């Protein structure tokens, strides 16, 4: 069993600017990279997903680095980012757009660029494809459950969440930081998240991620020549700091267990729907 | 290679999406030969003539080796009953080109009564009476996806042609085909590319599904194709 | 004394039928061009569907012109329904049907230029003709949504607006796209003033007459009020034709005060730009001219579009079950007809069209008459017709 | 013979269907025995009892002839994945009552996010996960279909229930079957009983051919199965 | 094959009300019934088409005599006579509904009483069942096209259609009458009436028809046991005169060639479908 | 010092649970009773969809009292449109939900015979059940156009007149309807009164006592302003249930003021027929006199009923995208509450519903806290509980 994928090199790296890194969830590489692209022309829109003060989500196309900053930070809730990628290349009318999206997400434009029915002039556009790591996703109802039912806090108060260390962390605005087992947190996820198959985005350009690295630092896998170009051309201008896998904690032997542990986890669960008559995609 | 345009009960959109390739239009003709197209060529020209009339007909050639066979087949219209299985019997391969040969489409719809033939009411794709071979859904596809398969047919891809392939054998589509293929069958994940992918827009992303205005669905089937997880070949996970 | 039949006439959109009665030298003494097309039957399938779902299904009558039809069809349900589009979604409408003629001008020279076009010219002049037609398709993908059926077309004005970016990029492209106009109509115009086809053949002089009169509504879009629609009466195939070939016409043979009108480029031109050349070559003139006329007013709509302005009405589509609603749109092909009565509940309860070469039809069966035979499809590619659009 | 009333995903429409046989329920079920049924019957009842709780539990019986499986199998749900199975298990005949378990039905429209179950999100019909024997569409299916079906069971009328004996294996329904199988196979004559059938009135005669307004329309199979140019077995042609 | 079906009586007759006469096609036998069940209590209820001034014809649930006087006549156009089954029994609240219809509307309603899925509380409530004959029919606007275009008579000055002789007939509200051969009508009939296998409605009741008896008269089949009670009552009350087919010309032996005619000419096309891959009742 | 768990609970309509912790002599300390039915989620998919497929598809909640979740709906889209409807339009809907609860009440009274009917009286009192229900369900037939899930609640009123033939033969079956409620009661009433089952088995006085109040807006139909929906929160299961068991619950826990309420039969009698009874053996007499007021007030809406009267607002669905209509109404299980914001389109915003058994479900597990558990599913059953509506 593979455990990342293809790409070229393995990095952990964070953002320079310090206002992404106030806003950011681990490193700051999506919108780091985002905002790099827009203010050196190398993209002229970004998908991005903003956020109600209840923390729902709504996808969005974005000019400006403003709407970038905006939507920082990650909602462990679904948020259908590719619904918007056609209404980018047309009405914005956007040439190089940038896509972001759990890896799901990014096979569904690996898919959309090889067979493009309905996709006309839209596989030319995309300028990069920026995937982030994906373990299980939740309906909002659920997390909603959960956060405020069984972690006391309540959504409005929520600044920010993060699963890993053992379990599920929610992190007050006010100041506290109430952890709850993973184990409870299982009744309510997606479903569909049991048939994937894909942990680090293994089909994005850019692979970004907290686990591997520590906090504040972001495991960003480069896959594509144009991933490569992209990277490269940020860290000569100095938008990202960048230090080897090798040298930093826990390192990439966490990446490799948790996918590992998915991709074995999951792939039993596809062998019981193909048992029991249900679809599985192939 | 020889390749020809049937067009039958279509409105020569399909058409015009290989002629959005533009000036790569040149290269795609000069790739193979344009043996018959009556939008296009003169052909196959038969001059018959009788001591009482002279009939100058353009007939479908023998021995055509890729047919785009596009629109769909008026049960009732004998003309239209006499192409397409004249296709069929000249051509090596049938490709059903645009939803309406592949699925019905649009064609789906008629129910006759209209001036000035009231009795044509009975459309139906190409596959529910002739073998196809390969089917491009949409309406139309997109100029980028027939290049594709125009380039994988002379090449020799079958890989990347067996989704189509394997289209060619179902001739009939819905946004529908959502439901009852991934939403029903706890494989949606919320992505929101099939939504892009429809031409009426008649998708609507509503927190994390899929809602079909059945209403404005055309029966196209952009999306069916679209969503990975319906199928999703080894092929797409190749990048460099 | 003998009976010609062409079938299928090429090089035009759909499936026709000339059916000529020459005299001994070959002269046409009765003509007849005739749609044999299947009727799909949007008319009649269309009453009892929702009439958002109009501008959807009636832009699929044709893959080249579809925009005529969905701009139509709503111009006719908010006829119906005393609906009013935004100035700026007007504006992008009507720079959507022109973005749409601007290709479909380009397709039919490229059409034609078999015959008009020597040889040794073809790949340069094909490919000047894409880039005009790759312009045009990309303002309909802009505004419209999609080149080909655009979605955007909708009861209340456009649906998306554009960015000023979008914006100041079509404006760019339509200046290119002026240029290649005049390398184009520089080329063309002497072709046709020769008269002579590209294998040397000269045509007659009086190729493709006829006494009909002309029916156009406006010079870019389309103006409702500059036609009687009481006056417009639809008649049967065994009006025009004889009883043998009558009951092959699947179109009706429209007429204004019960008499045939032609409609389409050399229509505008004779009523707004003083073009009074009659013939199937000023038919090729004046649709070439027609293309600068174009794409002037595509950048005019340009400096006058407000881009944050509102595009689609707040309006409810709701009708009074009586009001026929009428929407008239300049298709490239002609003066295009769409009617539509609407009731409360925003449904279709009678539908009708008349489109440009469904006017042209029984024109085109006359035009071919005095004339030799063999240059019978010369007049009939002068009209640039389209079949599955005149079928419906 | 032994029948049974599973309850799955649900309206219990179906159960009161067959309740309005009226008085003549009594006469049904005193043809058979009644031996499980959570809405009527107190079976079967199984105590167990540790040191700390005790356990009453109405499981389903062994040894069922006739089981009248209601409602679509959520996927989500693990008590409603066991008693689907645990039906096919204990029963002789499984029957697909009611569109819901048959086609799925109303539950084809069903994407989850509601409290408290918000994972709940995946209906099927009983079809796409056991063996059917018998399927009745319709929401709800007719009480003299019922009756019918029921007494074609007890006398072995295998000619009867031949036509749902045929619908067990068709698991998607809607009002488009009647364009697709019909009207665009040049056999639609124009009764509209396929009309009169509709329980939701989305069907509506328009020019002597039928016009579905696919918003209003439950995916129940009704039409489908009442239209004569589908099935019409010579069965029907006895009159006395 | 078996020419009529299953019957126990065939005879020629007409009504003896001559109201009647003045307003049918031939012997007045469908509303001779329907007003005699509705004036007798034997029917509550009829379906019957309510034409419209250009012919057009519309479906209707009939409850008073003088309606069914307005439907009188053959409109040779499609009716869904059934389409109006249910609304008859739910809100106009009929037990006793009497029902027209061609042999294959007939043959809809036997199997809507066979498997009345969607039909509840319905076939208990159907009381009499009649079928008139029928070889072909038409779309309305294929029909305004046979006898505007090809007869010269506009559909508002039409006065009864008739077909027979080896021709379509159109007598004219002012006096004149056309013929064109049948050939002519062909092209325009609808194409699914050519797998219709029923001439005589071989499912109803009572079957009535133009043809096999004389101008003014009509061939009735009497079939089932609740069809001849309501014929025998008539006959008792004297509504009917009655004459038996054998005495009458040209007789039983012209519905027969006429109805295996149909047979034999549409069971070919019946194999020519399967033969291609189309699809056909079983 | 034990925990009591039984699963299902039987004769009610659905799945649930009872769990139940009880002392060493079995006396239940804290009561549990709690839907496991899955939820198909009729508010979330309702979203995204027309106003005029909300009745079609909350009739399949259930199919018991399916015209209950009709009638609310449209009475929420109508109050979020501000559509009128017709007088004789709102009589018919009226009646039809009448109808509906003439066929519930005795259902029930059916589905709680083997604990309180003697076995030798069974086959007569099921054979007086089914007479009633018919009667209830033919009027559904006829005013709503199926007994089980009406197609004719719409909103603006009801889709179809009767004739006055029909409204006659309601009445006559409303005569005998009365008849046979009469019968009914002088049987049951007394039956109830003695609190002792079919075997002998006395029940305790207190049988099923609380301290909540009740929810009534009406005695046979419903009325908007009787009820401040804005003090109506719906609460999580946590709230309400041990932890272990509120992740099995499949309902939300409406509070009136923060407090739980009662709603059904006992709930209208109360406010409008100064019944004060507590307990179980109330409900079950309330729901019994109920039967005579229903048929009673159906007798009085065919007086008042004008056949001939138009039956649908001719007002267009359309809203403004933000008010919340209210739609009430008194189901045969109670106070049935549903909620509906409709934009200019008419498509529905956003959905919510609050059935009857919602409300009830926990009161229950308090109702039966007290007594032994041995009579835990009696008290559940004295509440008529409809799972697959309470779920939704
Ligand atoms: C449901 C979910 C589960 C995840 N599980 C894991 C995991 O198990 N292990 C792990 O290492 N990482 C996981 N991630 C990713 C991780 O939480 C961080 O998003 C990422 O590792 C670092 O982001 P960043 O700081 O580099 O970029 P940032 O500057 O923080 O920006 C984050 C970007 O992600 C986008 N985004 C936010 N929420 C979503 C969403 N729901 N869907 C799509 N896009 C979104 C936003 O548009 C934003 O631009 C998960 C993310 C999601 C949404
Ligand atoms: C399309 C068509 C084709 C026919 N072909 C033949 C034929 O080939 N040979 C033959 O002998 N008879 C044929 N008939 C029947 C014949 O024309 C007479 O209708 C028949 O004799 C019964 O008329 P009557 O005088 O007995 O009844 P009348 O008292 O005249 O009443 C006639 C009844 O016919 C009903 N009706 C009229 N049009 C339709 C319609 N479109 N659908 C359903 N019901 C309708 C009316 O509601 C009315 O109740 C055909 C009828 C139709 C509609
Ligand atoms: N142009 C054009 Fe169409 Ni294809 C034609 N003819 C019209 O409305
Ligand atoms: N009565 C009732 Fe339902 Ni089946 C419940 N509980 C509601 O509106
Ligand atoms: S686990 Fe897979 S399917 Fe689920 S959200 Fe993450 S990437 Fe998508
Ligand atoms: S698929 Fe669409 S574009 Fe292609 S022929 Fe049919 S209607 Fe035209
Ligand atoms: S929903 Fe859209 S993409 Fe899918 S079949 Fe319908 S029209 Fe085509
Ligand atoms: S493309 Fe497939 S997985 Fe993605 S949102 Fe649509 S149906 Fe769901
Ligand atoms: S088929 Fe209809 S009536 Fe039967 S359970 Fe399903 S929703 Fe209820
Ligand atoms: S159209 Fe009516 S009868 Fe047919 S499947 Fe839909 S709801 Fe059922
Ligand atoms: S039941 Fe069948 S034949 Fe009759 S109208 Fe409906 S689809 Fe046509
Ligand atoms: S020929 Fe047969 S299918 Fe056609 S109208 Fe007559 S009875 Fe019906
Ligand atoms: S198949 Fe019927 S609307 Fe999709
Ligand atoms: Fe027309
Ligand atoms: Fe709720």
């Amino acid at each position: 069993m593979d455990p990342f994928g293809k790409y070229k090199t393995v990095v952990s790296a964070r953002a320079a600017d310090k206002t992404i890194l106030k806003k950011c969830q681990d490193g700051g590489i999506v919108s780091a990279a985002y905002i790099y692209g827009l203010e050196n022309g190398l993209l002229d829109g970004v998908i991005v997903a903003d956020k109600d003060d209840k923390l729902q989500t709504t996808p969005k196309v974005a000019t400006t680095v403003d709407e970038v900053l905006e939507a920082a930070g990650t909602k462990y809730t679904v948020c259908p980012t590719i619904s918007v990628i056609k209404s980018a290349v047309r009405e914005y009318g956007c040439e190089k757009l940038g896509v972001v999206g759990t890896p799901c997400q990014i096979i569904a434009t690996r898919k959309l660029m090889k067979y493009p029915i309905g996709f006309r002039h839209v596989p030319d556009k995309l300028a990069l494809i920026v995937g982030i790591f994906c373990m299980e996703n939740f309906p909002y109802n659920g997390m909603k459950t959960i956060i405020e039912e069984h972690c006391g806090i309540k959504m409005e108060d929520v600044a920010k969440t993060d699963i890993g260390k053992g379990k599920f962390w929610v992190y007050s605005k006010w100041g506290d930081v109430k952890s709850i087992k993973l184990k409870e947190t299982h009744p309510y996820e997606q479903q569909s998240c049991h048939v994937c198959m894909d942990y680090t985005a293994e089909l994005a350009d850019i692979s970004t991620g907290s686990v591997g690295s520590p906090d504040g630092w972001s495991t960003v896998f480069i896959r594509t020549a144009q991933g490569e170009e992209f990277f490269n051309k940020m860290v000569e201008a100095g938008a990202l700091e960048v230090k080897p896998i090798e040298e930093v904690k826990p390192g990439l032997g966490l990446v490799e267990k948790l996918s590992l542990t998915k991709k074995e986890k999951n792939a039993k669960e596809i062998e019981h729907r193909k048992e029991i008559g249900l679809p599985v995609p192939y | 290679v020889k390749i020809a345009h049937i067009h039958l009960c279509g409105c020569t959109g399909c058409l015009i999406s290989l002629a959005d390739t533009y000036e790569q239009l040149l290269d795609i003709l000069n790739s193979v030969e344009l043996v018959y197209a009556l939008t296009l060529v003169d052909e196959k020209t038969e001059i018959r003539e009788t001591d009482d009339k002279i009939l100058i007909e353009r007939e479908i050639p023998d021995d055509i080796d890729i047919a785009l066979v596009e629109g769909s087949v008026c049960l009732e219209d004998e003309h239209s009953m006499k192409d397409v299985f004249d296709a069929r019997r000249k051509s090596k391969i049938v490709v059903a080109l645009g939803a309406c040969a592949a699925t019905g489409g649009i064609t789906r719809f008629c129910r006759g009564g209209q001036m000035s033939k009231p009795v044509h009411s009975s459309f139906v794709p190409i596959g529910d009476l002739i073998k196809v071979d390969l089917a491009l859904p949409g309406c139309p596809p997109s100029p980028e996806a027939l290049v594709n398969l125009i380039t994988a047919a002379l090449n020799g891809d079958t890989e990347y042609l067996e989704i189509y392939a394997e289209l060619a054998k179902k001739t009939e589509a819905c946004g529908c085909d959502l439901l009852v293929n991934v939403i029903n069958k706890s494989l949606c994940m919320g992505c929101g590319s099939c939504a892009a992918s429809c031409p009426t827009r008649a998708i609507e992303m509503i927190d994390g599904k899929p809602n079909v205005l059945k209403e404005l669905c055309i029966k196209c089937g952009a999306c069916s194709l679209q969503c990975p997880r319906i199928r999703f070949p080894k092929l797409i996970e190749e990048i460099e | 004394g003998k009976i010609v039949e062409i079938h299928p006439t090429t090089r035009h959109e759909g499936h026709t039928k000339l059916v000529l009665k020459v005299d001994d030298e070959g002269i046409v003494e009765k003509g007849a061009y005739l749609s044999v097309t299947p009727v799909r039957g949007f008319e009649k399938f269309l009453v009892g569907k929702p009439a958002e779902f109009a501008p959807i299904a009636v832009s699929r009558f044709c893959g080249i012109c579809p925009v005529a039809h969905a701009t139509s069809a709503v111009e006719a349900i908010e006829d119906a329904c005393d609906i009013t589009p935004p100035k700026d979604g007007l504006l992008l409408r009507e720079l959507c049907g022109i973005g749409n003629k601007m290709h479909s001008h380009p397709l039919h020279q490229f059409l034609i230029s078999p015959d008009y076009v020597p040889k040794d010219d073809s790949n340069e002049f094909i490919k000047r003709v894409q880039a005009m037609r790759r312009i045009g398709q990309y303002i309909v993908d802009a505004v419209g949504g999609e080149a080909i059926h655009s979605p955007n077309i909708k009861v209340g004005g456009m649906a998306k607006q554009i960015t000023e970016s979008t914006k100041a990029k079509m404006y760019y492209k339509c200046k290119e796209y002026e240029k290649l106009a005049k390398e184009q109509l520089e080329y063309l115009i002497p072709i046709f003033e020769s008269r002579t086809l590209n294998d040397g053949t000269e045509l007659p002089e009086k190729l493709g007459y006829h006494d009909f009169g002309y029916i156009a509504t406006h010079p870019t879009y389309g103006d409702r009020t500059k036609i009687d629609q009481d006056k417009v009466v639809e008649y049967t195939p065994f009006d025009v034709y004889d009883k043998d070939v009558a009951i092959q016409s699947s179109t009706t043979v429209p007429t204004y005060n019960g008499r045939l009108m032609e409609v389409g480029p050399r229509a505008r031109f004779s009523k707004f730009f003083d073009f009074k050349e009659k013939g199937a070559m000023a038919l090729h003139i004046a649709r070439a001219y027609e293309i600068s006329v174009l794409v002037k007013r595509a950048m005019e709509i340009l400096d006058e579009l407000n881009v944050n302005g509102k595009t689609m009405s707040d309006e409810p589509i709701v009708g009074d079950g009586e009001k026929l609603g009428l929407g008239v749109h300049e298709a490239a092909r002609g003066h295009n007809t769409h009617q539509a009565v609407i009731d409360k509940d925003g449904n279709i309860v009678y539908y009708n069209a008349i489109v440009a070469t469904t006017w042209n039809i029984p024109v085109i069966s006359k035009a071919v008459e005095g004339t030799h035979y063999k240059f019978a499809e010369h007049i009939v590619r002068a009209y640039d017709p389209c079949i599955s659009c005149a079928t419906h």
